[PDB]
Parts: C-alpha cells; sequence; structure tokens
C-alpha cells in the first residue's frame, strides 16, 4: 500500500520584481504533463589506457516544465513572467536579475524548494488543433540552486 | 640538473627532460584537472659511458690558462700559521 497520486499538488512561485510577493498554482492541465524535469547528469567518467576508471565531477543544471490551462489565470501570470526583459529594472552584481524561486508541495506533505534560476522559454499565443480544443500551453524553468529540501 | 627515465608499457627511454605543461580548467571537469605534458630526449653521443671505480685510477682533465687572482693576507704571518700550526 504505497500513494504514489498527484491529487492536490500545489506550487508557488516567488520573483524579485515582478511578482515581489509571488502567485500559485493550482489549475494544472489535462493532456500534457501537468510538471516534469529532465534527467540530472552531475557525474563523468573517462579510461584510462591501463584499463582502468576514472570518475569527476562536472556541472550539470536543472530544467523543469509545467503545463496549465489555456485561459487560466495562472497562464496569465506565467505569460507575465515570459515578457518580461533581463535588459529592463534595476542591475546589481551577481543575482540572476529576477531569480523566480518555486515551493512545490505534495499531497503526501513533502516540501522541496527551488532557487536561483529564471523562466526559459513559452507560448506566445494560443493554437487550435483539428477538433476545436486550444492546447495546453507548457513552460520550462531553470534552476541552479537545489535546496536540498524533501522534510515530512 | 635532473635526467629523467620513462617506462611505458613495454618500452623504457633515458636521457629525458620535461619541455612543456599545459594545464586546463573547464565546465567539463571540476573535480580534477586535465593537464598535457611533453618530454624531450638529450641526445649525447657514446650512449653508454665508461667507468673506473679507483678516483686515483682516471684520465687527466686540462683546465687552461686562469689567473693567480692574488687577493692573499700576506707572508709570513700565513707560513708561520700553516708550520707553527697557529
Amino acid at each position: 500500500m504505497i500513494n504514489v497520486s498527484g491529487f492536490g499538488t500545489g506550487i508557488v512561485i516567488v520573483s524579485a520584481s515582478s511578482f515581489p510577493m509571488g502567485f500559485s498554482l493550482s489549475k494544472f492541465a489535462d493532456d500534457e504533463s501537468p510538471i516534469s524535469s529532465k534527467e540530472l547528469e552531475p557525474f563523468g567518467y573517462e579510461m584510462l589506457y591501463d584499463g582502468g576508471l576514472f570518475a569527476f565531477d562536472k556541472a550539470a543544471p536543472l530544467e523543469v516544465s509545467v503545463s496549465v490551462i489555456a485561459g487560466s489565470e495562472d497562464d496569465i501570470n506565467l505569460r507575465i513572467l515570459l515578457n518580461s526583459k533581463k535588459g529592463s529594472f534595476r542591475f546589481l552584481p551577481g543575482i540572476i536579475p529576477d531569480m523566480t524561486t518555486l515551493v512545490a508541495t505534495l499531497p503526501d506533505g513533502g516540501r522541496t524548494v527551488l532557487s536561483n534560476g529564471t523562466i526559459l522559454k513559452g507560448p506566445a499565443i494560443d493554437t487550435i488543433q483539428n477538433t476545436g480544443r486550444r492546447k495546453g500551453n507548457t513552460y520550462t524553468f531553470v534552476f541552479g540552486s537545489y535546496l536540498g529540501a524533501q522534510t515530512a | 640538473d635532473t635526467l629523467y627515465k620513462v617506462i611505458t608499457r613495454g618500452m623504457v627511454f633515458e636521457r629525458m627532460m620535461c619541455t612543456s605543461e599545459a594545464l586546463n580548467q573547464t565546465p567539463d571537469m571540476i573535480s580534477a584537472t586535465p593537464a598535457r605534458l611533453t618530454f624531450s630526449q638529450v641526445l649525447v653521443q657514446n650512449p653508454k659511458p665508461i667507468m673506473f671505480r679507483n678516483a686515483g685510477d682516471s684520465s687527466m682533465i686540462d683546465r687552461g690558462l686562469a689567473l693567480a687572482e692574488d687577493v692573499v693576507g700576506s707572508a709570513g704571518d700565513l707560513f708561520d700559521y700553516a708550520v707553527n700550526g697557529v
């Protein structure tokens, strides 16, 4: 008896200038994957000519995709984030302008926080399929600081 | 000053000195450091020397036409130190 359901997941995204207080995500699209990520690849290896092995470190980012229902308020907020420009507003040293911090809540109770990153890409207008349904918009983030939060 | 001998898989070489070194610092590797060295051989005639175990049993080097360089204290006092002992 292990419960792996995704019902009740909520996400809060806080910004540095655009949304200094943050908003909330609760309307997740149906046809697409509501949330997903790519593989984390933080190690490497080379093979010596004696016949051995050698393992080291290498840099690795973290990318997340989030999908919502088109026409929802959360889609409007995410489009607002995507529409901002890095060249605008103030500049101060070493913060990756407009850090977006994502706080995700699991129905089980575990919480995870990700910081030091920004939105990357997403749709600009809605698209209509052959069946007359607007597609579920998807948005990609990048995060550099996987804060190790998995607490109950 | 030091000469080095290099032993690869089955091949042994002698009279080598390092001539280069190229460290590298890249996001591909953070823990370690990829390096690329280079050696060159000192070329000498008669690769196999001939040695004598007796120091007196040896040939004669030739040093030519140096200067007496003077700069010495005195005549009587040095000898009176050398034979009287002090």
